């Protein structure tokens, strides 16, 4: 159950960062699509880093969006050191 | 002025549209007979599928 | 040899090299460039170049009121003085805020922060590539240039403390250089990405630079384009202080009623390359840019003023660059701004340059696209060239609007305006001018493209794909509408164009039928999403290794491979090779058995069916490989493993034929002693169910988690069948008179060892998975004892399939004449919760090319790469398919 919750948190944070404001793009973050294929840059990469670290209370590297390009890879990485 | 309104006509882009499906029932006044709009729109739905 | 004949050969070599070098010079300076594609979005509902042509030919005036969704205070900013404007209508792209962010990978955050110039330009470039017969996804890594004529119209307003929403992206999203850079970044192009700032001349200058870059070999292809959008109405307010805009907003080009110039938006792009490269690559040439020229005026009466001398000089330079006399061209797409100051100067320049020695019955026909859509701005010249291109294609010059009378400021008494449309010995040529306000005059000359079969493959699949299902439905509807307006297109050409010249996206669908009466309804049912018989749909997998599966018996039916023998020559050749291999170890020919020749044995006999199954399976697998589906693994089932052992390369054709033939011949005496029965239960349940019968019965094969075949003596088999009927278990007796994978085979054990004698096993080229051991097996280990164990020990198909799925394999292609193990494979796949997709090659009473192409299309829809060149052809006639159906969303910045 932990993996599903972590994937949900990552999807929510990625959708919030990906949107300028305010559902269509929430489902656009599937576990297989690479973050770079979603058009993520250094700025949104560090924003996801800060958001995920605040959610999990864990200091992550500043490139945790292309070292693990899929959201599922990010979930695996989070579950590793947690 | 917090309760003032009016109606306007916003221009919009010509939509791509779609194809006419099945049968469409066109009803016309007989006074017009075969003049302008009826024949032309009948043809338009004809080539629209 | 004499001295004369000796020096003659040296002279011949020297003059041949001289001709080669001179031709090199000619193609290195005066090379004709080919317009292989184009794409424009201009005001008036125009979305394609055909939209532009039907707009301009019909004489439609595409000027309407100001947009209301852009936040402008349109009711307040109109005043027919201090900071207002006296025009309430111009050419606008009301869908300029519409952009498919997801398709290009762009985020909504970046998209709204990004300039609509870039947003329009990306889609225009993608459509321009698609309309050229090129797959943009295949352009990645090529030395393709990008030359965009754009300008910083101002969408984020860097001088005004850029908004909080577009924070961080107001450099990347708004630098004019990034307008050209983003095309190459998204498409992966390698040629230079240069944006040009030249006001009302940037796009034609970009075309010039692209031509020079291609002539020097710096690029293979190039994108020459321009874009203009109006985030704010300042362009109307600043130009309203001076009476430069027309009072009503109509650009009365070269007319006596010329009183101003209304601005307009629009994007317009061309995909171009060298004419020789286009001919070599077999791209369709729309037109030929022969020459180009650019210069300045400098000594103009004011900075923002024209100069007839400079315009004449650039026109003459462009003519000389193309090596064409002035009388060669019979049309000009003049700038035609509509200004009182600009029009007489431009008309005088055109009259002095072009019309001075023309015949007395072929005046130069001058027109302007600005009369229809207004002044496009940066994208003016690259839209005018599109207009002239379609004028040459359709052989008719469209009329230029709002010319009540030719303007009296110039002495026309050589050159005439296009008041009404005019129709058209020598190739058609036409000039285009993009004179700018910064003094940078530009001019290009275009020429009509020079004048440029195979048998139709039956049941050619029609392939469609899109990023999302809604986009796929839109693609289907667009294709249906396009095909409706076409007089009897060739279906194989459409199949080739769809398969090769369009990207394979995620959500895919296919139409496989051999009659031109069902494709239309199938396209419709795809459009509204209803199902159809000849329609296939699926979601392609991003990654996954391919498997070939070779079941044992059961996948037989009379006439299998008969149609393929005539229709498919590759299958015929493979069957012939199998027959030649089999002839020495059997007393009949494979072709007679398959074709049902008189006197040949039927499939009832065990010794003839198994070699026939082996040959058919091997030929089908080799046909799959010939079509480009190279397996990453192979798995078998009893005798099928022998066929797998051939495809893996461990066993030669002769050795596999020997093994299968002698094994079946040694299995002949077992006929009538026992048989098999397939019951749907777990392995443990079947095992404990066979306990009372003991050694009489045994687990023949564990096909799946709820499908097991038990073999044994006929009496015990009937007893177990009665017991299952009492217990209500769906037990089915297979049509076989021989109890393989049972103790009875021990009676023939030594003979089996004779069957495999003399073979020469080799290591596997493709990883082969043994169903006996349950994991990969070395190729050299396939010895006689292994084959005896295969005939004797229980098949463990379920375990090896689970292991193979554990190894990342995701596609299971059954190379049978009819699927027999697809049920068990799908049962295992859903049991283990994997996303693997199973497919088969042929089906019962279905073995023609239509079923083969159906299987291939199903495999492609599941995501397996297929070499459609082999299936369809190397090169068919080009076909103009509709571009991608983008699913756009509004993206605009609010204050
Ligand atoms: P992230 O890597 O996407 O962004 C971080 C960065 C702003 C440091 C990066 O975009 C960057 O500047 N990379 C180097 C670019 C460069 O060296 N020259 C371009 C002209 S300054």
């Amino acid at each position: 159950e932990r993996d599903r919750a972590l994937l949900e948190v990552v999807r929510g944070n990625a959708a919030s960062v990906m949107s300028h404001g305010a559902t269509a793009t929430l489902e656009a973050v599937e576990p297989t699509r690479a973050f770079r294929d979603l058009g993520f840059d250094s700025l949104m990469a560090v924003e996801l880093r800060n958001r995920i670290g605040a959610a999990t209370g864990l200091r992550l590297a500043p490139t945790l969006v292309f070292d693990h390009p899929t959201p599922e890879a990010v979930v695996r990485h989070l579950r590793a050191e947690l | 002025d917090d309760l003032r309104y009016k109606v306007t006509w916003k221009p919009t882009a010509v939509a791509d549209g779609a194809s006419a499906t099945g049968t469409w029932l066109v009803v016309v006044p007989e006074s017009l007979a075969g003049g302008g709009w009826p024949v032309v729109v009948a043809r338009a739905v004809d080539q629209a599928g | 040899v004499t001295d004369s004949e000796k020096v003659a050969e040296y002279l011949r070599r020297a003059t041949l090299d001289l001709r080669a070098a001179r031709q090199r010079i000619r193609e290195l300076e005066s090379e004709p460039i080919a317009i292989i594609g184009m794409a424009c979005r201009l005001p008036g509902g125009v979305d394609s170049p055909e939209g532009l042509w039907e707009l301009v030919d019909s004489g439609t005036d595409a000027i309407a009121g100001f947009p209301l969704d852009r936040g402008w205070d349109v009711e307040g900013m109109y005043d027919p003085a201090p900071g207002k404007t006296y025009v309430k209508e111009a050419g606008f792209l009301y869908d300029a805020g519409e952009f498919d962010a997801g398709f290009f990978g762009i985020s909504p955050r970046e998209a709204v922060s990004m300039d609509p110039q870039q947003r329009l330009m990306l889609e225009a470039s993608w459509e321009a590539f698609e309309r050229a017969g090129l797959d943009p996804a295949r352009q990645r890594g090529t030395a393709t240039g990008v030359f965009v004529g754009a300008t910083a119209t101002g969408y984020v307003s860097p001088a005004a403390e850029v908004p909080e929403g577009a924070e961080g992206f107001a450099i990347t999203g708004n630098m004019t250089a990034v307008t050209s850079g983003r095309i190459s970044y998204t498409l992966g192009l390698q040629g230079p990405a240069v944006t040009i700032d030249t006001a009302c001349s940037s796009s034609l200058v970009a075309l010039h630079l692209a031509c020079q870059s291609l002539r020097q070999g710096e690029c293979t292809t190039a994108l020459a384009g321009g874009v203009t959008v109006m985030p704010t109405p300042t362009a109307f307010t600043e130009f309203s202080r001076q009476r430069g805009l027309a009072p009503d907003g109509r650009c009365k080009s070269f007319a006596a009623a010329a009183d101003g110039t209304n601005w307009a938006e629009g994007v317009a792009v061309l995909v171009v390359e060298r004419l020789s490269d286009a001919r070599r690559n077999g791209h369709r040439v729309l037109a030929v840019v022969r020459g180009t020229a650019i210069n300045q005026d400098g000594a103009s009466n004011g900075l923002s003023a024209p100069n007839d001398l400079a315009q004449e000089r650039v026109i003459r330079s462009a003519l000389d660059n193309a090596g064409l006399t002035a009388s060669d061209v019979d049309a000009v797409e003049a700038h035609g701004t509509g200004t009182t100051l600009g029009d007489p100067i431009e008309a005088q320049a055109l009259l002095a340059a072009y019309g001075h020695e023309r015949p007395a019955h072929r005046p130069l026909r001058v027109g302007s696209l600005k009369s229809n859509i207004g002044h496009a701005g940066p994208a003016a010249g690259v839209a005018g060239v599109i207009k002239m291109v379609m004028a040459m294609r359709h052989g008719v010059l469209p009329r230029s609007l709002h010319i009540d009378e030719p303007t009296p400021q110039v002495d026309w008494s050589a050159v005439t305006l296009l008041t009404e449309p005019v129709d058209w010995d020598r190739p058609r040529r036409a000039g285009v001018s993009a004179f700018g306000i910064s003094g940078t005059n530009a001019h290009v000359i275009l020429e009509q493209a020079p004048t440029q079969p195979a048998p139709p493959v039956p049941a050619a699949p029609w392939l469609l794909s899109a990023k999302t299902p809604a986009a796929l439905r839109a693609q289907a509807r667009r294709l249906h509408t396009h095909l409706a307006r076409h007089p009897h297109p060739d279906p194989t050409d459409i199949a080739h164009a769809l398969a090769t010249t369009r990207t394979p996206h995620e959500h895919r669908a296919a139409l496989v039928t051999d009659d031109h009466g069902t494709r239309g309804p199938a396209l419709a049912a795809l459009a509204e999403g209803a199902p159809d018989a000849c329609l296939i749909s699926g979601t392609a997998l991003s990654k996954g290794r391919t498997v070939f599966v070779f079941p044992g018996q059961g996948s037989q039916w009379t006439g299998m491979g008969r149609e393929l023998l005539h229709t498919s020559p590759e299958f015929a050749a493979y069957i012939a090779e199998c027959e030649t291999a089999l002839n020495d170890f059997v007393d009949w020919s494979l072709t007679d058995v398959l074709r049902g020749t008189e006197g040949a044995p039927g499939y009832d006999r065990v010794d003839v069916v198994q070699p026939a199954l082996f040959a058919v399976m091997v030929s089908l697998a080799r046909l799959w490989q010939h079509h480009g589906i190279h397996p990453d693994a192979v798995i078998g089932h009893s005798q099928g493993e022998i066929a797998a052992a051939h495809i893996a390369g461990a066993l030669s054709l002769q050795d596999a034929a020997r093994i299968v033939a002698l094994r079946s011949q040694a299995l002949l005496p077992l006929a009538g002693l026992g048989g098999m029965t397939s019951l749907a239960l777990p392995h443990d349940q079947a095992l404990q169910l066979i306990q009372p019968w003991g050694q009489d019965l045994s687990i023949a094969s564990v096909n799946g988690p709820h499908s097991t075949v038990v073999s044994g003596t006929t009496h015990a088999l009937d007893e177990l069948h009665t017991t299952c009927d009492t217990q209500g278990v769906r037990a089915r007796r297979i049509p076989v008179d021989y109890a393989s994978h049972s103790a009875q085979v021990e009676s023939i054990r030594d003979t089996v060892l004779q069957a495999a004698t003399g073979i020469n096993p080799q290591p596997t080229t493709i990883p082969l998975y043994s169903t006996v051991t349950g994991q990969p097996i070395d190729g050299t280990q396939l010895d006689a004892d292994y084959w005896y164990t295969n005939l004797r020990h229980t098949v463990r198909f379920e375990e090896t399939t689970r292991a193979l799925l554990g190894s990342g394999h995701r596609h299971f292609i059954e190379t049978t004449a009819h699927p027999v193990l697809a049920l068990a494979l799908e049962e295992t796949i859903e049991a283990t919760g994997s996303d693997a997709r199973v497919t088969g090659t042929l089906r019962r009473d279905h073995g023609d090319l239509t079923q083969l192409h159906t299987a291939l299309a199903t495999a492609w829809t599941h995501g397996i790469d297929v070499d459609w060149t082999a299936v369809l052809g190397d090169r068919r006639t080009p076909f103009e398919l509709p571009t991608y159906a983008f699913q756009r969303q509004r993206y605009w910045l609010e204050p």
